[PDB]
This record gives C-alpha cells, structure tokens and sequence, in this order.
C-alpha cells in the first residue's frame, strides 16, 4: 500500500506542526548546514530548512510554498489541516473505501466548507485604515508568535503600518501597502522598551560622512548620482571632483548622496560644508531612496538636471542602542514610502526571530488590502467547531458512501482546536467536550447570538469550558481561511491520490 | 498504556480467526496439529478449542465463549466478534485521545443500560401457549440439523419436554422466576434402544432398563405398593401389603413363583440408586435385606407401571401424575445419541423462548438498528463520554459486515444501504444468505430468541471490563 | 503462538497443493498410463498404477494435499474404483477456480455454483444410463466389462489371460434367481515359481500344505473326501519302560494303538465306501497330524492322505464338498464324505499343492496369482481384486454408463448450453457453470494426452460427432479413441462404465472442491 505509507511519512511532519501552532507552541532548534542556530515557531522557515526525503513530503512543502507566497499567513493552518485530513482518511481506507472514493469525498466537501465560510462573517474591517481597525488584525497576527508582546508589538506596527499607509480615500481601485513598505534591522542589546520606529530609512552601517545633520528647512533637496565621482572625464577614456555640489545645491539641495564612489577632494569638501555624503552598497536600497527621499538617481556624472532632484524633508545621523546608523528619512511631509522598525535586543536568536514575526505582521496587513479583506471569522475555533456542525449537517443531507468521507471530514477540523489545547495546557479530555457543547446549542432562533464566539481559553484564567473572542477582540481573517481550505483540501487530494511513486529513466 | 494495547491485540487475532466462522455460507477454518492433521470445521467452539492462545486475554476470551455455551445454547461466535470489535474500536480512543481506562470502562456500562432499551424496541412477541406457531418457531428456529426429514417429532419431542419442566411461579409476593428450565439435570431423558426417531415419545416420571425375571407377571397396578429390597424371606414380603418386588441383585425361580402366587411382580438388577429414582417418583423405601423390610414400603405417587420391552431390554415405567423422561426411539445408540445432539438443541431454541416470549429481528438486523439507535443517543449524550459511546456503534456493525463478507457481495455498499433502511425505514431490513440482497425480515422471517441477543451484549460488554481493566501483566507463583 | 494468512493468499497455497497432486496422480490415467514406483526404504519396490495404492501409501509433504488423499480414500470403499478421477476432478476444480477467483468472484459464489451444478449433473447420469438385462447370455457385455476394468491396470498383455479368468469367476460366484453375489466367496491365492501369464482360474480350492510320502496318490478322479479332526500322531492316554531296542516300539505302538484302532477304523470306511470299487476314492484331509505310519496305510488302500490342515481352509472345505468336520473316527459313517472331481497336488519344489476341483456345490472359485517376483504379484493381485469388484458393481447395479469418458464429454456440453438458458441458478453464478463444464474437460483430456494425441484435436474431432447427432436425430455415444487418435463408440468397441463410481465421483469432487475453496486460514495448533 503506497497510500499506506504516505500516511506513515506524513506522520512525522504531523508531530512536527501538532506541537508548533498556537500562541503556546514550542520553538524548535534548526541547525543549518552552513552553521546558523535557528530557533523559530515558522513552520515556513522550518520546512525551508528541513530537507525533504519522501516524495509525498514534497507534496506538503510545496502546499505550504503557495500559501506562505501567495497569502501571509496560514502556514500551520495548511500543515495543520493537511496532516489530519490525510491520517483521518486512514479510517476510510480501511474501511475499504476506494482511493477515488475518497478524492470524491473531499471534493464535495470543499464546495460544503467554502459556501459555510461566507456564512461565518461575524464582523467586517470597514478598511477606515484606523490604528483602531489596524490593531483589532494586527494583534490576533503578532499572536502565536510571542505570547503577551503583543503591547510591545502592536504599538511599534500599528504605528508603523500608518507610516506606510498615507492618507487616502475614496481608494479601492489604488493599491497600497508594497511588502517591501517596511523594513525591519537588528541591533544587538536592550529589551522589547528599547524598541522604537523611525518613519524612514536607517542604514545599518555607521556614519560614513562627518556630517551630523541638514538645514532646518523643510524638504530638503536631495541627489543620487550613478556614476563614480572624480575629476570630470571626457565622454570617451581619457588615459571639478567638488564642483559637482556647486551644480547639486542650486535648486535647494542639502544633501548630496552618490550611487558610486567618490574623488578625491568631494570627499572632504562634500563632508566638510556640512552635506551628507552617501554611497549604498545595496542597489535595490537606492532604489529605496528612490522611495523614501523621493530621490531620481541621475543617469550621468556632475550634471544634476533639476529632474534628478528629490525632496526629503530630514536626513539625520542617530545612534541607535549604541551602534550608530544613518537614517534618511521624511518628516510629516513628502510622506516616506518606508518605515523602518528599530529592534534592540540583546538575544540574537530572539532578536532575529521577533523580525521574522513582524515580518509576518507586515505580510499581514498586505492581506489587509482591499481584495475582500475585510471579512472576519471568529477565532479560536469557532470557526474550526462550527464548521464541525455544519459538516456533519451536510453528511446528514448527503446519501451514498459519500456520507462515510463527510463524516470523517468532520473529525479533521477537530485538529486545530485540539492544537490549540495541547500547545495550552488544558486537558483535551475536558476542553474538547466543552467545546462540542458550547457550539452546539438548541438556538430559539437561526441566528446563534453569543453561541458562535465561544473560543479556546489559552489564558492562565482557570474556567471550566472555554471563553469569549470578544474579550481578546480575536478574530481570523476569512481570506486566509477560504485560501488555505482550498490549498489543503487540494493537496490532501494529491497525496491520495499516490498510487505508486516510479524512478525515472536514469 | 503498552500493557493494556496487548491486551487489546490479543482480542482482534481471536477474533480474526472467529471472524468469518459466522453464516450458512461461513468459510471454512483448517486446524493443522503437530503431527500433520487437517480439521476443516466450522464450529467456532472447535476453533476455540484448539487456539493455542499467548495472552491470557485470549484464554479469557476462551472463558467467555464456555460461559455463553453452558447458559445459552447459542451465541459462541456471536459474543466473541462482537465482545472483540467492542474492544479493538476502543482502541484509538485508548491510545490516540489518551482517555483513562476507568472512563471507558463507565462509557461501556451506560451503552450497555442503553442497548437492552433497543433490543427491547426491536422485539417480537410470540406466544408460547399457541403450540402450533412454537412448533413452526422451534422447528424453523433449529434450521439446518441433521433431523429435517424427522423433524416433526425432533421438534415436538422437544416441545413436550419443555412443556412440563417450567419453573412456574408469578406473583408479587416472591416473584416470577420466568419458567427458569435445567435441561442438564432436571430434566432427565431415558433414550431407549430400537424403533425410529418419529417412534420417540414422552413420558412422565423416570424410566429405568431394568428388565423382569418372569415373563408371566402383574403387568399394569394403577396403584401398587413397591418394596425395594436388595437380597421365610418370599413370606416376609408380603405382609406390607406390597404389589411390586424389585430386587437389586439377580433372581431365582423361587423369588419368581412365590410372589406370583400371591399377586406380585418380580423386578431385578435395580440398584439401589434406581431404587432412589423410584423413590423420587413413587415413595418406596430403600431396604437391603428382606429380613429388614418394614411397612414403609409404599407405591404412592404411582401413576402407571409398565413392563414392556424394547430393543432387547425390557423397560420399568416408574410414571407419575421440575422433572420429565422422554421415551425417545432409535434404532442404535449412535441414532440415540444423533437425537441428543440434534434434540437437546432444540431444548436450547425452546427454552430461550420459554424464558422470554419474544423474537429477534434477524439476518443482522438487531445489530443495525443498534448501530442506528445509539448513534441518536450519544448526540445527545453530554461528557467525554461522546466518544467511547460511539464505539459500541461502530462495533455492532461488524456483525452485519461478516453476514455480507461471507455472502460475497460489496461489504462497503451494503452496509451503508443498510444504513438508510433503518434510519429512515423499519428495523426489520436485514441480509439475505443465499441471494446476498438486503430483505425485510417480514419476508424471509429468521427470527432468533431475543434472550440470545441479550446474553450477548451482556456478556460481550462485561468482558470487554475485564480486558480494558487490566493495567499490566505480572508474572508470579 | 498464531500463525495465519489476513491476506487470501491462503488460496493459493491450497492451489499450488491441489497442482502438485495433478502432476504426481495424473500421469496413471488410461490404458496409455505410466507407472509409479514406491519405494519403502526396506527395499521392497510397489510398482503401481491403483489409485488407492497411490493414496493411502505415498508419502504426503503438503498439509493441505493430506485431505484431498483420505478424502478420495473413501472413493474407493464406497464404490470401489474411481479414485483417481476425484483427484483429477478436484485439481482442474480448484485450477478453473482460481482463474476466477482471481477476478475477483468470492469462494461462496464459486461453491454454489459448485451445488448447482451437482443437482444438474444427477440429471445426465440417469438420462445417459443404459439398463441391462440380467439375461445370464450377457457374456458378451460381461466380457467387455472386464477389459474395461483390466486394461487400465494391467499391461494389455495379461488382459487376454486375466478377461476370462475374472468373467467366467464372477459368472460363478453370481447366483440365479435373482439372488447376490458375494466376492468373500471368490478366493486369491499368492503362487511364485511361474510367470505371470500362468495366472489360472480353479473350480474349486486349493489347499498350501500337500502330500509328503512316495506313496501318495497323484490324482483321485472321483474322490469322497473326508474332514477329520482326531490327533493320528505320537498321542497317550491322558508306564513305559523299555530295556533294549525290541520293547521300545512294542510299547509305544502300543499306546499309539489307539490311534491305529481308529487307522483300522479309518480304512473300515474306506472298505464301508469302496474299498476295492472301481471309479471311487478316498480323500482325507486331517485337521491334527498323520503318523508316518499311518501314511504308510493310508497308502496300502490308496487313499490320498492330508495331514495338518489350516483351520480357516477346513471351516472352507466343510463348504467346499459339503461334508462334516469329524471329531471322532469310531463317529465315521459312510455318508459323511464329500464328492468331488480331478483333485491332484501339483509338485512346486518348494511345496506341493492340493488342487480339490470339481465340487459337490461350493458356489465358490480360487485365482491363483501366478508370478515369480514381488512386484508382479502385487500388480496382478491388485488386478484380481479390483476386477471382482468392477464386475460386481455390474451385476449389482443393472446400469452401466457408455466409458471412454462420454460420461465426462457430454455433460459438458449440456451444462454449458442449457444452464443459463434454463434460468437455472442466477446471472453471476454462472461463473461456476462454466467452471465445472470446463472442468468436466480434464478427464478426456487426460485420456488423451497420456496417449500422445493432439489435446485439442481429439476433444474436437469428438465434438464433430456429437454435433451430427444432433441433426441426425439420434442417439450417438461419441468417446475418446485411444489407439487410432481419433473418434469411437464406446458400445461398438465395447468401453463400459459404472453408474454408482461416476455417481459418487461427481459427488465426492464437489465436495473435496468446496471444503477447499471456502478455505480462509491456515492454523496452527498446539504450539
């Protein structure tokens, strides 16, 4: 039985994600072949580093490839749902239910779960773009990352995801928000306090100029030149280093950066007037400053035409837990395309992991535009026991052996609540039969009032039975539900779909 | 826990073995001994006899099958598939769901209170003084023994059996003890060598081989006074008034003259625990010498005496007006014994009816309907206990799987058909063996006492507590 | 402590068993058959084609082929031959099947179709039967009988001596008036120092031990034959001295005197019941000895003396001339003795044996298995004794069957025309229909590829011929022509068979079949 052992492989990713999700999972060590300690909740970093042996694995990664790609989040909510949905169906194969059988099965279900999807919205984000309506998302994604830094995490988000949302309105036709709108540097020292934002750019590496500050005038007039600076050279070969300020502060300019290295004079007379110098080893990051200073890197060499010319409205050097940086930036105006997160901390491991979960959170609000993402599910399983109910209705109304694969389809959706139990600490022999019962009520009515945010209690608030989503504003976002249904209901399809795996010709 | 999945292993090979041992149509085991012999039976008792069996879970699971043997004539295979699949679909929800042993050992005993409301649900009464619907029941519910073409009389013979040993008692100041019947020793059956099993007959009281000394003798006293006596002495007799002289040693001529002339017969090779029987029926008193005989020696209780012979043997009837003696025929004592194993079976069949007027809906349709009946229940049922409740469903449906498995058909799809006929239809939808089709038990009626169907749930969910509680498996002397 | 198959590969160990009992039983098949060789590990070699010898005496490696065997063992104790058609039947029973089986059609269907065809296959035997009359005239038919039964187990050589010996044996045992027949009353005797074409057929018994003095009468034309039980050897009254060589035998003489009293009395019968007459005689045949003497004597009035005899043969001769066992000569009257004719002891070196022939009325034979080897012997004796049962079941059983396998041809044919266009069984279960129909097929055709002939185009050179019956609307009984390699008739040429043996043979294979294709697991027990 090939499907047989498929389930046997899947069963060791199974265990790896059962214990990962949930703002109560736990880490796992990553040792990379180059010599990096990884220590990581992603399980898209984790798949990432874990080489991957058999060919049905290959199935999983590259399910798990198209949601971290395609949507930010749902991760562990593809790993999740596809290692139950795979070994529930070891029941149905040994009950003798045929391979297609089950293909047919799951298949009418994702049209069951997608139509029950729509009915779930409890809520919807009116995409006012408030730090209000930002943080009722952003929290419940710095979630299950750290536990209980959301408060640091939210106010160094929410505060900067207003940087790179500008003031817009009557805007659903112009997209916002590039995923590149926000960078995220590491600086060696502090605590989660030491943490800040700048509202733009801040270059990891120290002052290179001597220059400390600009003018005090508003939008200070900023230049990048391409090519490398010295004595003017003649269109051809060859075999006025200063004079190109004396051009550049014409219109207002204050700042002179150079895409290229500098002559010899400019590099103390450029300094010594009191201009910043600049010379960016990452392309793409002029490309930035193109973004941030609003910078037109001029094509040629000491000729800045006026149309190469940006405004920036202040250019600082500023010392950063110690270390010092160089931060271009904007200033209430000119806004700056981007906004840079200041993370000190004196753990490298947590250090870089608190950056792969803003990273995250960044990725987040990109699904936060405007393609229907303003839907909310309730969270915490309501969505996942509700489902459950629903489901098992639709197994009711369905004749043939197709009431078999429904019924276990059911039981799969008991994964994600029992995670989030086991990662807690409370006794899934208690906490899932309490859930059961407090979704599944005799309602005077069709409409479920209080009965639908029945939740998952991960807090120390000891309480028999669960609590209300409400309490935490937590919910989940439905774009990030109805595409990971789809993904994993696909890609359990697949692996069921393995009859034998054939070496090629070789 | 890895003590307990042992056990839990140890369940499902008995049962694997038992699996397919069910049906008209069940295939055929072969037992292969040490010394190269090959048994094709499908007597699931002698599979169980020759298992050479590991865990003492499986011995327990021998234990359970000769507990439901000696009280209920039938259910063998019927507790040990359904007993084993109780536990085995226990067994994620031991391992898997890390749910303690106690927890499923109380689930098991609310579905257990829940399935006898069930069974009693899917009854049929029948009336067991309509003695000719009980021959059409016993003679039907016997199917398949080697006495069809005598069965009018293997049937009846077993009829008249039951009819008298009732335990017959109701009233609210002890109780009704339900014709409570002991077909090992209450009943007492005298099978007589010669005539046919159509010649058989029933008699009242017990009858005794032992046959006379002179052919010329009081043949019939409707009240006769009996002396038993083991060895002046002929004269002696006759002073208590007797009619009947048995003797436990052998007789001369004398003993056979003497008595005649005054009216008395002459009976010999009675021992004195014949003479005890003859007690229990009549009232004589045990003497040895005649010397010793007293006026004690009464005849009382003596309904009819009767000295014929048959089959080279001549026969005392020691008949009177919790006890009966059939005067079964055959031709040789193998016939004889033919008749036990083909009769008292039949005393099986008649005695779960007489202990509960009622039938069973055949042809795996008590076991579907469960599987239907629980199912409402446990939706209902609050508590942990949503889960191991479910098990007992899941479990009564290998019992309809093993009747289509051995009927060849599609042993996916037509279990879940059976499934829509008795959520939305009647409990009496069943599976026909010959045509392997799912049928209403109106029309091809198998009706099966309902005391078999309640044994063995009973029994099938207490040893499914001794298996789930043992914790580990200690060696000691 | 289990072991067990929870995949039904089960069926294929019950297969491959089934074929290794095909291979190693079905060569024997036919006058065109091979011989097997047991060998006993003593050195005494069982050259055999007996089916029953091949059974009960091989040495059996596979667990499942130790059915099939004491199964088909009980072949022969009901009918008395056939036992190696059940081991070819079940073989090609469970082949057919598991080319079935194998597309997917469960055990139960293929065995009920196993019953159906069983019910249908007692209707060709009793419409295929042809009834003989009892007429006493059916020499004829008597004798083609006993080649059908002679030329399978023997070499074609020996039939021609061992047909009339086993017709005109049975012909005697036989009685009128509708009355049995009782093959205990049919002796076989064990004789070496001849070859085995001597085998002979004699009227009436033979007796081991012979005469044992010069003296002795050769032969007695008309002899009266006397039973006698009284001890004629060195006996004494239940004291002797004696000083030199003269008083020694005065006195036991004597003693042995009383003896000679009846010696004297002995040959006052023979003078009672002609002494000196011509064309009479008299036989004596002594239960206890003969004193060498007393020989002598018996020799002064020519009587053909017996001396020691078996017990069991003298129970035999009181039947064999009808005379009485004496215990006492002062008890022997003239009456007592039984007639008889030729009575001779022919001289074998190592024994001389008695020939008593020509009766009073024995209603009893004797076949003297003549042979000088062990394994000559035993294959004429298997011979012997599988013919007397062969045409016994003839004599019993007023049908007989048209052989050459037409039996096994024609219910092929009826079984796979008619069987579905009767609705007889049911749509699916037609895979047994055709199982068996095509099963039907190993027996003619193992007739014909133990002969060298084209498999295939013998089986249709017979179909042909049955299909012009079918147009000729006539009864045509079409069998397999072993000689020429074509078709026969097996009423022409004269190819019998039994009802009772392809009764029970059908009978028995369903039943071998079906025990092993239900087959599920394989256990182990004890262990």
């Amino acid at each position: 039985g090939q499907i047989i052992k498929s389930i046997a492989a899947i069963r060791e990713l199974h265990q790896m994600c059962l214990t990962s999700m949930g703002p109560c999972g736990r880490n796992k060590i990553i040792v990379n072949h180059l010599g990096k300690i990884i220590i990581t909740n992603d399980a898209a970093t984790m798949l990432r580093e874990l080489d991957i042996v058999h060919p049905a694995v290959k199935v999983l990664v590259m399910a798990t490839e198209q949601q971290k790609i395609d949507m930010g989040d749902g991760t562990n909510l593809v790993m999740i749902l596809a290692g139950e949905l795979l070994n529930v169906s070891e029941k149905l194969i040994s009950m003798g239910l045929s391979a297609v059988e089950i293909i047919q099965g799951y298949n009418m279900a994702r049209k069951f779960t997608l139509k029950e999807l729509d009915e779930m919205v409890v809520g919807e984000i009116t995409d006012k773009n408030d730090k209000n309506e930002l943080l009722k998302m952003i929290k419940p994604v710095i979630s299950s990352k750290k536990y209980g830094s959301e408060d640091i995490l939210s106010e160094l988000v929410s505060e900067a995801v207003s940087h790179v949302l500008p003031v817009a309105q009557q805007a659903g036709e112009i997209p916002y928000f590039n995923v590149d709108s926000i960078r995220v540097v590491k600086i060696m020292g502090g605590s989660l306090s030491n943490s800040t934002v700048i509202k733009g750019m801040v270059f990891n590496r120290e002052p290179e100029g001597h220059v400390k500050s600009l003018s005090e005038d508003k939008k200070h007039k900023v230049a990048v030149f391409t090519c490398p600076l010295d004595i003017a050279n003649t269109e051809t070969k060859g075999t006025q280093i200063d004079a190109m300020m004396k051009e550049i502060a014409d219109m207002g300019v204050e700042c002179i950066v150079a895409g290229a290295g500098v002559g010899e004079l400019a590099l103390h007379y450029l300094n010594r007037y009191g201009i910043l110098v600049l010379k960016v080893p990452s392309k793409f990051e002029l490309r930035r400053l193109c973004r941030v200073c609003g910078a037109t890197p001029l094509p040629r060499l000491g000729a800045p035409t006026p149309e190469e010319l940006g405004l920036v409205e202040t250019v600082k050097t500023m010392e950063i837990g110690g270390d010092r940086v160089t931060v271009f930036k904007q200033e209430q105006g000119e806004i700056s395309r981007t906004s840079t997160i200041i993370l000190r901390g004196a753990t490298q491991n947590n250090l870089d992991d608190i950056e792969r979960a803003i990273d995250d959170g960044v990725a987040a609000v990109k699904g936060l535009m405007k393609p229907s993402g303003g839907k909310l599910l309730p969270g915490a399983g309501a969505t996942e026991i509700e489902l459950i109910s629903r489901i098992t209705k639709y197994g009711e109304r369905t004749p043939g052996l197709l009431q078999l694969a429904i019924k276990q389809f059911a039981v799969a959706f008991e994964v994600v609540p029992r995670t989030l139990a086991e990662t807690a600490g409370l006794d899934v022999n208690e906490v899932l039969p309490n859930l059961y019962a407090a979704h599944n009520v005799t309602e005077p009515g069709a409409v479920k009032t209080d009965h639908l945010y029945k939740g998952v209690d991960i807090d120390g608030e000891s309480d028999e039975g669960v609590k209300d989503i409400r309490e935490e504003n937590i919910y989940d976002m439905l774009a990030t539900k109805k595409f990971a249904i789809n993904v994993a209901t696909e890609a359990a399809t697949t692996v069921l779909s393995i009859d034998q795996i054939i070496m090629a010709k070789k | 826990r890895q003590a307990q999945i042992s056990n839990i292993t140890a369940a499902k090979a008995v049962a694997d073995v038992i699996r397919t041992c069910l049906g008209p149509k069940a295939m055929l085991k072969m037992l292969l001994d040490p010394m190269g012999g090959l048994v094709l039976t499908n007597d699931g008792h002698a599979i169980l006899r020759e298992i050479d069996v590991a865990h003492p879970a499986a011995k327990s699971m021998l234990e359970l099958s000769r507990t439901q043997d000696e009280e209920v004539g039938d259910g063998t295979t019927t507790v040990i598939i359904l007993a084993g699949e109780i536990l085995a679909q226990c067994a994620p929800y031991l391992i898997e769901k890390n749910i303690h042993p106690v927890i499923i050992i109380q689930a098991l005993k609310k579905a257990l209170t829940d399935a006898l409301e069930v069974i009693k649900q899917v009854s049929k009464p029948v009336d067991v003084e309509n003695d000719a619907a009980m021959k059409k029941l016993i003679q039907a519910s016997i199917g398949t023994k080697y006495v069809i073409h005598w069965s009018e009389k293997m049937c009846e013979l077993a009829l008249d059996a039951v009819k008298t040993v009732r335990k017959d008692l109701g009233q609210t100041v002890e109780g009704e003890p339900n014709f409570e019947i002991d077909i090992k020793r209450y009943v007492r059956v005298e099978k007589i060598p010669g005539g046919d099993v159509l010649d058989s007959r029933v008699l009242k009281g017990v009858l005794l081989n032992k046959d006379v000394v002179h052919p010329k003798m009081s043949r019939h006293i409707e009240n006769p006074r009996v002396v038993l006596l083991d060895c002046l002495m002929c004269e002696q007799i006759l002073a208590v008034r007797p009619t009947l002289v048995i003797t436990e040693k052998g007789v001369s001529d004398l003993a056979q003259h003497y008595l005649l002339k005054g009216g008395c017969s002459v009976l010999r090779r009675v021992k004195k625990s014949d003479n005890n029987r003859i007690a229990r029926v009549t009232g004589a008193t045990i003497v040895n010498r005649v010397e010793d005989l007293k006026e004690s020696d009464v005849g009382t209780n003596c309904g009819l005496f009767k000295v014929e012979m048959i089959g080279d043997e001549y026969f005392s009837f020691l008949d009177n007006c919790k006890a009966c003696t059939i005067m079964l025929r055959g031709g040789s004592k193998d016939i004889l014994n033919e008749i036990d194993r083909n009769l008292q079976d039949a005393m099986a069949v008649a005695r779960n009816v007489m202990l509960s007027p009622s039938l069973s809906p055949g042809g795996g349709a008590t076991e579907m309907a469960v599987s239907v009946k629980l199912a409402e229940k446990a939706k209902q049922l609050e508590g942990i206990q949503q889960w191991p409740y479910q098990a007992v469903a899941d479990a009564m449906e290998c019992i309809p799987r093993t009747l289509i498995q051995n009927a060849g058909g599609d042993p996916i799809r037509l279990l879940s058909q059976l499934r829509a006929k008795h959520a939305q239809g009647n409990f009496t939808t069943g599976i026909d063996g010959d045509k392997g089709k799912i049928v209403d038990m109106v029309s091809y009626g198998i009706w099966e006492p309902e005391v078999i169907k309640q044994q063995s749930v009973k029994t099938a969910i207490e040893s499914a507590c001794l298996l789930l509680r043992v914790d580990d498996i200690v060696s000691g002397v | 402590k289990a072991e067990s198959l929870r995949r039904d590969a089960a069926l294929k160990v019950n297969v491959t068993s089934a074929e290794g009992l095909q291979s190693v039983l079905e060569t024997n098949l036919g006058p065109k058959g091979t011989l097997k060789m047991l060998v006993d590990g003593a050195g005494n070699i069982k050259l055999t084609k007996d089916g029953k010898v091949l059974l009960t005496e091989m040495q059996i490696q596979s667990p499942t082929a130790v059915l099939i065997a004491r199964a088909a063992a009980a072949q022969d104790e009901i009918t008395g031959d056939g036992t190696t058609t059940v081991v070819c039947l079940v073989g090609e029973l469970l082949r057919q099947a598991h080319r079935f089986i194998q597309e997917g059609v469960h055990p139960r269907i293929i065995t009920d179709g196993f019953e159906i065809a069983r019910k249908e296959s007692m209707k060709f035997l009793d419409e295929f039967k042809i009834s003989k009359t009892n007429l006493s005239n059916d020499r004829e038919f008597l004798l083609q009988v006993a080649r059908s039964s002679l030329l399978t187990k023997v070499d074609a050589d020996l039939t021609e001596v061992l047909t009339p010996i086993v017709t005109d044996a049975v012909l005697s045992v036989y009685d009128a008036q509708a009355d049995n027949l009782d093959l205990h009353m049919v002796e076989i005797m064990q004789m070496q120092h001849l070859s085995p074409k001597d085998t002979t057929f004699i009227k009436g018994l033979v007796l081991d031990h012979g005469g044992r003095h010069p003296d002795m009468p050769t032969r007695v034309k008309n002899a009266y034959v006397l039973i006698l039980n009284v001890s004629l050897e060195y006996e004494k009254t239940e004291g002797f001295f004696y000083s030199s060589a003269d008083q020694r035998d005065k006195l036991a003489a004597s003693e042995r005197k009383f003896v000679d009293a009846k010696l004297k009395k002995i040959i006052d019968l023979k003078n009672e019941v002609c002494g000196m007459d011509p064309d009479k005689g008299f036989v004596i045949i002594n239960q206890k000895g003969i004193d060498p003497m007393s020989l002598d004597v018996f020799a002064k009035h020519n009587i053909l003396a017996l001396r020691r005899a078996k017990r069991r043969n003298m129970e035999r001769l009181q039947l064999v001339t009808g005379g009485e066992a004496q215990n006492s000569v002062e008890d022997l009257s003239p009456q007592i003795l039984g007639f008889s004719g030729l009575v001779y002891q022919e001289t074998i070196g190592e024994e001389k044996f008695t020939y008593v022939t020509e009766n009073t009325d024995p209603k009893s034979c004797t076949i003297l298995i003549k042979g000088s080897t062990h394994y000559a012997l035993a294959q004429t004796k298997d011979a012997v004794r599988d013919g007397l049962r062969a045409v016994a079941n003839v004599l019993k059983d007023k049908n007989i069957i048209p052989g050459a396998g037409a039996f096994y041809i024609a219910l092929s044919r009826y079984l796979r025309s008619a069987n579905m266009n009767k609705l007889g069984a049911k749509g699916k279960t037609k895979t047994g229909i055709e199982a068996f129909a095509e099963a039907l097929l190993v027996i003619p055709k193992t007739l014909v590829k133990n002969s060298g002939f084209d498999p295939l185009d013998v089986l249709a050179m017979v179909e042909d011929e049955l299909d012009d019956a079918q147009d000729s609307d006539e009864t045509r009984y079409v069998g397999v022509d072993l000689n020429i390699g074509d078709s026969c008739d097996p009423t022409i040429e004269g190819i019998w068979d039994s009802y009772r043996v392809l009764r029970n043979a059908i009978t028995g294979a369903t039943g071998i079949a079906s025990n092993l294709l239900l087959c599920d697991e394989l256990l182990r027990a004890g262990r």
